[PDB]
């Protein structure tokens, strides 16, 4: 069994990435509240995801399901041009985390569909990810819209977890 | 024991991870494209070396730039195999050393997929990727960072570490200062811009 933490700003398409991988359907999806138990069987592990709501008034609710977390995932919105430096600030905050302490971290750069979509280079940089040192990190561009990159991403973060 | 730092670049598909692997013995272990950052501890002869496994993708090789000035060398692998894209791996390599904090520091180059039929010999590699010309000292290893089921690793992987670190060594007096140096001064700006960045979404 795995811990799997799925964090994000509010809109970034965690629940849409979970609801992607879970293979279930997307097409009307509601902003989150409460805390709500997602199991992903997924290489003879059994993933525990909470799926979480980012919104402001949640976000400091999310300190409370950090313990034993095997995996942190950070969900992006690439296409949202003003948001992007208060999601680095609250990944940041996350990072300084105690308990996230030599967590592997998995970047979601999410809907890389949208026109105005960021490389995974320059969200490295604005995100301020390279200067990272004391953990191994994934950027993995994907669109949850249209079923890309979710399953390389999950590849490289089962590995991680496997390897422990 | 002293502490050294180094970097794997090359383009992707080069077999950067693979060897990271192989040459830590860690032989059943299979790959996927790296983007991002992965850090490894190895030892060989007095030093404790610090590997920094990266990506080489387009889409996030321009990140190697924000590394260079915490490393005292480079090993850079190149798909020995795939000519096709020898041309693409001189640019690249050409632009790593180009960079200012790349002055005087070494090079292993690894002439990697040597088991491939298209393998190019270790004197087409160099030819190809302009080393004659080139302003930093260097070495090229052919090697098979993935040997078969059930045999052993190259034992070129260790060698070509085993010179990189002698040509670091040899050197190390001027180089390691100059290193701990330079890394604290582009730590220090990385840091201040994004108090700038972090510090006027204050805005309320
Ligand atoms: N274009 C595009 N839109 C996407 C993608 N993934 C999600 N969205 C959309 O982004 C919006 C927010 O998605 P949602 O999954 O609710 O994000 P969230 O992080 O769960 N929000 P919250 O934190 O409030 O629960 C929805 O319109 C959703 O369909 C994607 O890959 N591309
Ligand atoms: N035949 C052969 N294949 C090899 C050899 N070394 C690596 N490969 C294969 O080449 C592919 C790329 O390997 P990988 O280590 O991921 O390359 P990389 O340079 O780390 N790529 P990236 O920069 O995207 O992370 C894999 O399929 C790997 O198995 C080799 O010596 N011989
Ligand atoms: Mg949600
Ligand atoms: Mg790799």
């Amino acid at each position: 069994e795995a811990r799997i933490l799925v964090l994000g700003l509010d809109n970034a398409g965690k629940t849409t990435i979970l609801k992607a991988l879970s293979e279930e359907d997307i097409t009307t999806i509601t902003p989150t509240q409460g805390f709500n138990i997602k199991s992903l069987s997924r290489d003879g592990f059994n993933l525990k995801i909470w799926d979480i709501g980012g919104q402001k008034s949640i976000r400091p609710y999310w300190r409370n399901y950090f313990d034993q977390t095997d995996a942190l995932i950070y969900v992006i919105d690439s296409a949202d041009s003003k948001r992007l430096s208060e999601s680095e600030f609250e990944l940041t905050e996350l990072l300084q985390e105690e308990k996230m302490t030599g967590v592997p971290l998995l970047v979601f750069a999410n809907k890389q569909d949208l026109v105005g979509a960021l490389a995974a280079d320059e969200i490295a940089s604005t995100l301020d990810l390279t200067s990272i040192r004391d953990r191994p990190w994934q950027i993995q561009a994907c669109s949850a819209k249209q079923g890309t990159g979710l399953k390389e991403g999950m590849e490289w973060m089962m590995k991680q977890v496997k390897l422990e | 024991p002293r502490k050294i730092t180094i970097a794997l670049l090359g383009l992707d598909n080069a077999g950067k991870t693979t060897l990271l692997n192989s040459i830590q013995g860690e032989v059943d272990r299979d790959t996927t494209p790296t983007f991002g950052f992965n850090s490894t501890t190895l030892n060989e002869g007095k030093y404790k070396i610090e590997v920094f496994d990266l990506g080489g993708g387009k889409n996030i090789r321009g990140v190697w730039k924000k590394y260079l000035a915490e490393v005292h060398a480079i090993v850079y692998v190149v798909d020995a195999a795939d000519p096709g894209r020898f041309e693409e791996s001189k640019m690249t390599m050409a632009e790593v050393l180009e960079n200012q904090f790349m002055r005087d520091k070494p090079i292993c180059i690894f002439a990697n997929k040597q088991d491939l039929p298209t393998a190019a010999p270790a004197a087409e590699v160099v030819k190809g990727l302009g080393l004659a010309t080139c302003r930093n000292s260097h070495n090229v290893f052919p090697c098979t960072a993935k040997m078969p089921a059930g045999q052993d690793v190259d034992h070129r992987l260790r060698d070509g570490l085993k010179w990189l670190v002698g040509t670091v060594d040899r050197e190390f007096g001027r180089l390691d200062p100059r290193v701990q140096t330079e890394a604290e001064e582009v730590r220090q700006e990385e840091a201040r811009k994004k108090k700038e960045r972090e510090e006027r979404l204050r805005k309320q």
